C-alpha cells in the first residue's frame, strides 16, 4: 500500500547541481528500510544510484557515481532526495525511487526521464 | 534482509541476530534511551524516572573501568563455571536474551568484582605516581 | 617530595548541616486497607521493610532539637494533610438554621445542667420545595441562646462554615517514618543520656526514621517513645520559665478513657447525595464520660520526675505541682482523639501534690464537643460524627508537658503547672534524637603524586 | 570492629576514621548520591534536586583533569601556607570533618587554579597534536 | 534483641549442593555486620566458614573450604544463604548463622547438625 | 577593553570576538547551562529540559571520541567543499555565529562520520587488545 | 401525579457542557525514553502465547 | 499626573452567611463631588509640542 512519488526536473543543461525529491505515502520514511534512487539509461539496464535509510545507517553509494550523489532523507516530510552535481548528457536516464525491504524493491516510483540536453 | 551487507537498521533491530553480529550497533539502543494540569505530572515523573535510569547507569559506568567507552575490556577473569560454553560458539549461536536467561544467577557478584578491579587499579595506579 | 600537588578525592564522607525537604514512609500494613480509611498512604510511599541503621564510631555532632528543622515541616505536612482530608467531604453550610432547643429526657437536678440539649429544627430535604422538621443532640460546648421561648443556634455559625468529617477517614494515627532524599542522611543519637542539646558522642546514621505516629495532645502526650532507664526532662532552659518543659520517663502509664453514653448515629439528608450525621438516641442511662489512671504507678512517676527535677533546682527544694491557670478549653485540661471522637479532661486529680526535700484509682471527668476547631484557625472547623456504641480506648502516657510558674521573691516552693501550648511540643518529643545533614564529596588534599602528560 | 581487618562497612562508616584510611572507601559514598496530588512536587522536586546537585559535581569534575576517576593527582601545587602541618600526619590524625574545617578559608581558588591547569594542558596538547 | 533461625536440611548426600537459609528478625540486615556462617564437627571445635557483609563488602571465606561456599544475602526477605558445593561425609557438623557486630558474635543462630551420610 | 591583555569576562563576552580568540574561553558557557502551586510546573519542566539538553549534550559527546575533554581532535577529515576559505583566515576573520551560518546546511553527515569514526577505532583497538 | 428526578436521592447530577462532545478522537499510545512497544504483527494470534512474527 | 476622589467613603459588612463578609458603601461624609483628574497645563503642552516634533 506504499506509493512513491518522484518530482523535479527532467530537462537539466549538463554541468550543474540535479536535484530530485520522492514523496512517500501508505507507510512510514523511519522503517526496516533503504529509500533508494535506482536509474536507468533509455534502452539500457537499470543502474542503482544509491539509498539512504530511515535508521542511522550512513548512505552508501555506487563508486562509479564519483562521489557526486547525496541522497538526503526528510523525515518531517516523509521525503528522500537525490542529488547529482556536474551532470553530462551521456546521464540521461529514467529515475526512480524506491524502497528496499525485506523483499527486494517491492514499491517503486514511477519514475521519470531526466533527459541532460544542453 | 535490507540490511544486508552492510549489517545496520533502526535500534532493537539487532535484538533477533546473534550476539556478535550485534555487539556491531550499540551506540542507538544507548542513544535511544534519554532523548525518546495533572498529566504533567506524569509526563514529568517519566522524564525525570528516565534520566535517572540513565544516569544510574552512567554511573555504575564510570566507577568501573569505562567513562563512555561502550565497550570496555578490564582485568577481572571470568569462571568457566559460569559460561561452560564453547567460547566462539555463542557469538554466532545465541541472543542477547538467551545469553541474558543464561547469566541470570550469575550477576551483581561480577559487578562487585569491577569495583574491586577498579579500585585496585586505581591505588596502584596512585602508587605508580606516588614512587615516581 | 615537598613539592606537594593537590588531589582532588569524590566521594568523601563529610557533611554540612542544612535544611531541606523530607520523605514520607508509611507501612504497608496500613496500606492493605482498602480505599484509605486512614488518611494518606496513597499520598505516601511504602516503607522498605528493615531499612539500613548502620553505626557511626567515633563521631561527635552537636544536636539541638530546640532550633531543630523537620518539626517545622512535621506540623506543616500534619497541617496541610488535615487540609487534604475535608476536601472530599460535606460543608455543613445549610445547617446554620434557628435550633429550638430544650433540656434533653432527663430527671435533672436544678443544680448540674443538662449537658446533653435535644434540639429540633428546619432542614431542606432532598427536594428543595419540601422541607422537614427533625431533631437531634447536641452538647452544651455547641449551643449558643440567640436572642417566653428558648432557641439557640451553632456556635460556629457566626465566624465560618463547618466541615463534617467523612466517616470513612479516621483520626487513628498509623506511625509516619520519615527518610530524607538522595543527598542527605538522618543522624539518630542512640545517646542515652542526652538532653537534647549539645555534643552527642554515640551517634548512627540512617536513611529512614522510626515509626512516629502523629497523636494530638496537649498535656499528657501519649503513645511516643519512652526513655531507656532513667526519666528524662529537656528544656531549651530550665533557668527561663517562658519555654516549656519535655518530660519524659520510663514506664509507661496506662489510662482508660471512656464515654459511657450509648449513642445511635442518625443519617439526615440535607440534598442530593448530602449526609449529615445526628445523634439519635440515648440507650440506657446518662453518664459522664471519664478517663481512669493508676493511683499507685502515678504516684510512683511522681516521685520518679521529683527525684529527676531536683537535680536542676538543688536537693533542698521544695516541689508542687498546680493545675492549669487558665485559658481558652484545650489548654486547662488534656484533649485527645479517642475512637475518631475528641475528649477534654479535667487533670486537677493529677496535678494536687507538694514534694518535701526528705488498688485505687483517679477517676477525672471529660466533657465532649463535637465541633472542634484544632491549630486555631480563621475560618475552618471540623464537626465529628457521632459514632455508635459505648467507647473506650487504652492508651500508654509517655510524657508530660509542664511549665515554672514565673517565680520571684525569695521563695523555696517552685510549682509545676501542665500546659499545653503549640503542638509542635508534641512533635519535639519525638524527633530530638534525629536531624538531617547534607552530603559533600569531593574534598580536596595536598598529597605526592604529579599527573603524567 | 566488625569491618576491621577488611576495612570496609556501609556509606559514611569510614566518617569517624581518619582520611587516609577513608581514602579506600569512597565508591558507596558516591554511590549512594543519585539514587537514594501535591506531594508528587515534592517528590519530583527532590529527585531533581538531587540529580542536580550530582550533575553539578560531574561538571566540576569534568571540566578538571577527571572526568569518573574518583582520584585524580593534577597538576597544580600546593601552597604550603593553607595546610601548615605535618603531611604524613593528616593522613593518621584527622578526620575529613577536621581537614573541611581546616581549609574552610581556602577554597574557590583551588578551583580557578584547577581550570587554568586545565585549559592550559588543553591548549599544550592542542599544540602537540598540531605540530605533529 | 536479634533472633537468627537456621533453615534447611540436616542429612545430605555426598558429593552434593548443600544450602542452609538463615532467616534475621529483631534488626536488619543491612547493619553495620557480618552475617557470618560458622560450623562445628562433632566432638571438636569450631570451623569459620565466612561471612557476608549488609554494606557493600566482598564475602571472605577460609581458604581452607576450597572455594565451594558462597555466601548470598538476600536483604529482600531478611535472609541470608549458606552453600557448600560437592560435600563428603567429613563435612558432618553443626551449622551456624551468626552476626559479627562491634562486639563479637552476639547473636547466634541455633546451630543445627547437617550430618552428611550417604 | 577592560579584559584586554588577559583575554577573558563573563559568559558570551568572547561572541564578539573571533573564533580564535573565542577558543580559549569555553569553560563559563559549558557551565552556565546546567546550574543557571503550578509555578513549580513550569519551574520543573524548565530544569528538566535544562538537564534533558545538557545529557543530550554530554551523551552526543560521549559517544565521540572525548568525554569531557572539551578540545578534542578526532580522526575524520574535513571536505575542504564545506569550509572552501583560507584556513588561518576563519580563526582571525570570523565570529562563530558566522561560522554557523556557514556550515548550516553540511550539518548532520559529520555526526554520522564521527560515530562510525569512533565504532571503527572502538573495534580497531578491541582487535588490538584481543590479539595482544 | 407528581414526579421527581431519578437520581434526586442519591447523588446530585452535573449537565454536560454543550461545547465538549464524546465522539472519539482517535488515541495513540506511546512509550517514554527507556520503553519500547512490542506489536505482534501475527495474522493468526488467539492472544496469548508465542508471537514467532 | 494627579488623580483622586474626594468623596469620602465608609465601608460596612454585611453578613451573607457562615464567615462571608461583603463589603458595601455606607454614608458619604461631607460633600458629593465628582472624582477628577489634573495634569499641568504647561508641561503637556511641551509634550505634545515635544511627539508633534
Ligand atoms: C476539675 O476538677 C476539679 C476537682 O473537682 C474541679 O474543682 C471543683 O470545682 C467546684 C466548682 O467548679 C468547686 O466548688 C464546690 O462546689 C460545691 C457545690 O456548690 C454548691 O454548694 C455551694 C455551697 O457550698 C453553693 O454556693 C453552690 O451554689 C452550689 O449549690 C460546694 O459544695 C463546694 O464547697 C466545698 O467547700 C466548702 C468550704 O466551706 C465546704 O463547706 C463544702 O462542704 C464543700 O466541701 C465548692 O464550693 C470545688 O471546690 C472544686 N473541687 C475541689 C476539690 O476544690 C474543677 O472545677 C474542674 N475543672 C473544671 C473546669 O470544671
Ligand atoms: C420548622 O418549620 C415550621 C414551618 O415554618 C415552623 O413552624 C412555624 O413557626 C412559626 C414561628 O413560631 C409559627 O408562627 C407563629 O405560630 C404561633 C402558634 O401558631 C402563633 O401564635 C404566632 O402568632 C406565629 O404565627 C408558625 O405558626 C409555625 N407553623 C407551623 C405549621 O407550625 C417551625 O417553627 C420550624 N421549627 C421547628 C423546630 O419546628
Ligand atoms: C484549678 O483548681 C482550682 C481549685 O484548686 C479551680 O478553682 C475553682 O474554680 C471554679 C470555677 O473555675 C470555682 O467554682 C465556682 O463555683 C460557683 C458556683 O456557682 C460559681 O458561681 C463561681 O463563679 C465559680 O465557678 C471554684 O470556687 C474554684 N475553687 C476555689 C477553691 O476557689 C480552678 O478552676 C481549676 N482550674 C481548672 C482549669 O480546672
Ligand atoms: C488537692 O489534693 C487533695 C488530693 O490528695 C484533695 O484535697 C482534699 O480536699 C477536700 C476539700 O473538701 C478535703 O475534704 C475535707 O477536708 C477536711 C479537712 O480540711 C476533712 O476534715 C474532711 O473530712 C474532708 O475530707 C480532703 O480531705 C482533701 N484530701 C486530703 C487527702 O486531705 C483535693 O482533691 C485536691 N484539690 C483539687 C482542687 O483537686
Ligand atoms: C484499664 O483497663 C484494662 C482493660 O484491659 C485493665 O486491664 C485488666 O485489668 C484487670 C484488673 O487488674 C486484670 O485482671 C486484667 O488482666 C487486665 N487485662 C489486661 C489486658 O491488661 C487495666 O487494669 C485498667 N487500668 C486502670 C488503671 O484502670
Ligand atoms: C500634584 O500633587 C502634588 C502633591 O505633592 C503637587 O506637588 C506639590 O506642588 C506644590 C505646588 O507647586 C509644591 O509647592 C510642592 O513642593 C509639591 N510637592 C511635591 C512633593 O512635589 C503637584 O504640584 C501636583 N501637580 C499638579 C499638576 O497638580
Ligand atoms: C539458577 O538458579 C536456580 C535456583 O534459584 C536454578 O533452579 C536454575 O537451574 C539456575 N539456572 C541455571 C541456568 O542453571
Ligand atoms: C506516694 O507514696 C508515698 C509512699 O507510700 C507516700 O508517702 C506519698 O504520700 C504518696 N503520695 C501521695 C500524693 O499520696
Ligand atoms: C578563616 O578566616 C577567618 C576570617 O574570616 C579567620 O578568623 C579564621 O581564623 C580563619 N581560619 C583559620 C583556621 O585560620
Ligand atoms: C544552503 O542550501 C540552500 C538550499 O537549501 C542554498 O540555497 C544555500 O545557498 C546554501 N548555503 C550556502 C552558504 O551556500
Ligand atoms: C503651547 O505653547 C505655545 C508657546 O506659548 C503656544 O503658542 C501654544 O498655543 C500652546 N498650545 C496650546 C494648545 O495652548
Amino acid at each position: 500500500q506504499v506509493q512513491l512519488v518522484e518530482s523535479g526536473p527532467g530537462l537539466v543543461r549538463p554541468s550543474e547541481t540535479l536535484s530530485l525529491t520522492c514523496a512517500v505515502s501508505g507507510a512510514s520514511i523511519r522503517t526496516k528500510a533503504w529509500w533508494s534512487w535506482i536509474r536507468q539509461p533509455p534502452g539500457k539496464g537499470l543502474e542503482w544510484i544509491g539509498y539512504v535509510s530511515g535508521g542511522w545507517d550512513l548512505p552508501n553509494y555506487n563508486p562509479s557515481l564519483k562521489n557526486r550523489v547525496i541522497i538526503l532523507k526528510d523525515t518531517s516530510l516523509n521525503q528522500f532526495s537525490l542529488r547529482l552535481t556536474s551532470v553530462t548528457a551521456a546521464d540521461t536516464a529514467l529515475y526512480y525511487c524506491a524502497r528496499e525491504g525485506p523483499e527486494d524493491f517491492d514499491v517503486w516510483g514511477p519514475g521519470f526521464l531526466v533527459t541532460v540536453s544542453s | 534482509a535490507v540490511g544486508i551487507g552492510a549489517v545496520f537498521l533502526g535500534f532493537l533491530g539487532a535484538a533477533g541476530s546473534t550476539m556478535g553480529a550485534a555487539s556491531m550497533t550499540l551506540t542507538v539502543q544507548a542513544r535511544n534511551l534519554l532523548s525518546g494540569t495533572v498529566w504533567g505530572i506524569k509526563q514529568l515523573q517519566a522524564r525525570v524516572l528516565a534520566v535517572e535510569r540513565y544516569l544510574r547507569d552512567q554511573q555504575l559506568l564510570g566507577i568501573w573501568g569505562c567513562s563512555g567507552k561502550l565497550i570496555c575490556c578490564t582485568n577481572v577473569p571470568w569462571n568457566s563455571s559460569w559460561s561452560n560454553r564453547n567460547l566462539s560458539e555463542i557469538w554466532d549461536n545465541m541472543t542477547w536474551l538467551q545469553w541474558d536467561k543464561e547469566i541470570s544467577n550469575y550477576t551483581q557478584i561480577i559487578y562487585g568484582l569491577l569495583e574491586e578491579s577498579q579500585n585496585q587499579q586505581e591505588k596502584n595506579e596512585q602508587d605508580l605516581l606516588a614512587l615516581d | 617530595a615537598e613539592n606537594l600537588w593537590v588531589t582532588v578525592y569524590y566521594g568523601v564522607p563529610v557533611w554540612k548541616d542544612a535544611e531541606t525537604t523530607l520523605f514520607c514512609a508509611s507501612d504497608a500494613k496500613a496500606y492493605e486497607t482498602e480505599k484509605h480509611n486512614v488518611w494518606a498512604t496513597h499520598a505516601c510511599v511504602p516503607t522498605d521493610p528493615n531499612p539500613q541503621e548502620i553505626h557511626l564510631e567515633n563521631v561527635t555532632e552537636e544536636f539541638n532539637m530546640w532550633k531543630n528543622n523537620m518539626v517545622e515541616q512535621m506540623h506543616t505536612d500534619i497541617i496541610s494533610l488535615w487540609d487534604q482530608s475535608l476536601k472530599p467531604c460535606v460543608k455543613l453550610t445549610p445547617l446554620c438554621v434557628t435550633l429550638q432547643c430544650t433540656n434533653v429526657t432527663n430527671n435533672i437536678t436544678d443544680d448540674m445542667r443538662g449537658e446533653l440539649k435535644n434540639c429540633s429544627f428546619n432542614m431542606t430535604t432532598e427536594l428543595r420545595d419540601k422541607k422537614q422538621k427533625v431533631y437531634s443532640l447536641f452538647y452544651r460546648l455547641d449551643v449558643v441562646q440567640i436572642n417566653s421561648n428558648k432557641e439557640y443556634r451553632l456556635i460556629n455559625c457566626n465566624t465560618s462554615a463547618c466541615t463534617q468529617a467523612c466517616p470513612k477517614v479516621s483520626f487513628e494515627p498509623i506511625p509516619i517514618h520519615y527518610c530524607a532524599p538522595a543527598g542527605f542522611a538522618i543522624l539518630k543519637c542512640k545517646d542515652k543520656k542526652f538532653n537534647g542539646t549539645g555534643p552527642c558522642p554515640s551517634v548512627s546514621t540512617v536513611q529512614c526514621t522510626h515509626g512516629i505516629k502523629p497523636v494530638v495532645s496537649t498535656q499528657l502526650l501519649l503513645n511516643g517513645s519512652l526513655a531507656e532507664e532513667e526519666v528524662m526532662i529537656r528544656s531549651e532552659n530550665i533557668t527561663n520559665n517562658a519555654k516549656n518543659i519535655l518530660v519524659q520517663f520510663n514506664t509507661p502509664v496506662q489510662i482508660n478513657c471512656t464515654r459511657p453514653n450509648n449513642n445511635t448515629r442518625k443519617s439526615i439528608r440535607i440534598g442530593p447525595g448530602q449526609a449529615f450525621y445526628a445523634t439519635g438516641d440515648i440507650i440506657g442511662d446518662i453518664r459522664q464520660a471519664h478517663c481512669n489512671v493508676s493511683k499507685a504507678t502515678w504516684n510512683e512517676t511522681l516521685g520518679k520526675v521529683v527525684k529527676q527535677l531536683r537535680k536542676h533546682f538543688g536537693n533542698n527544694t521544695i516541689i508542687r505541682f498546680a493545675n492549669s491557670s487558665g485559658g481558652d478549653l484545650e489548654v486547662t485540661t488534656h484533649s485527645f482523639n479517642c475512637g475518631g471522637e475528641f475528649f477534654y479532661c479535667n487533670t486537677s486529680g493529677l496535678f494536687n501534690s507538694t514534694w518535701i526535700s526528705n488498688n485505687d484509682s483517679i477517676t477525672l471527668p471529660c466533657r465532649i464537643k463535637q465541633i472542634i476547631n484544632m491549630w486555631q484557625r480563621i475560618g475552618q472547623c471540623m464537626y465529628a460524627p457521632p459514632i455508635q456504641g459505648v467507647i473506650r480506648c487504652v492508651s500508654n502516657i509517655t510524657g508530660l508537658i509542664l511549665t515554672r510558674d514565673g517565680g520571684s521573691t525569695n521563695s523555696t516552693t517552685e510549682t509545676f503547672r501542665p500546659g499545653g501550648g503549640d503542638m509542635r511540643d508534641n512533635w519535639r518529643s519525638e524527633l530530638y534524637k534525629y536531624k538531617v545533614v547534607k552530603i559533600e564529596p569531593l574534598g580536596v588534599a595536598p598529597t605526592r603524586c604529579k599527573r603524567r602528560v
